[PDB]
């Protein structure tokens, strides 16, 4: 009773999937701050 | 060694599975970047060929064009 459900905490407590030691997600990171554009490592593409 | 068989046994599994811990986990990355060798060559003056340039004639003056 005192906390709300589990599937709300889950939701609002995830965990990014890859390691911040991960050479990929280092890289990406790497190529947004030295363009000086993002500082993330996940991307979407919107299709028309 | 009734009493001394089993925790002497219990301490080298647990150190046999704290070593393939240690040794398994840090191979993970350790490759995060790749630098490229350098080779350069020695830049120095040394015997450096001289070449001369050399107009006369009977004329005062000329003009002249060529090529460094």
């Amino acid at each position: 009773t005192v906390v709300p459900t589990l599937d709300e905490v889950g939701e609002m407590r995830a965990v990014s999937m890859a390691p911040n030691d991960a050479p990929s997600t280092l890289a990406i990171k790497r190529v947004g701050q030295v363009f000086e554009e993002y500082d993330t490592s996940s991307s979407v593409m919107i299709v028309l | 060694l009734g009493r001394i068989w089993l925790p002497v046994l219990i301490v080298v599994a647990v150190a046999a599975g704290a070593l393939i811990v240690m040794n398994v986990r840090t191979v993970f990355g350790s490759n995060p970047v790749v630098v490229t060798e350098k080779t350069s060559d020695n830049a120095e003056d040394f015997n450096p060929k001289v070449v001369t340039y050399e107009i006369f004639g009977s004329g005062s003056s000329a003009v002249i064009n060529y090529m460094d």
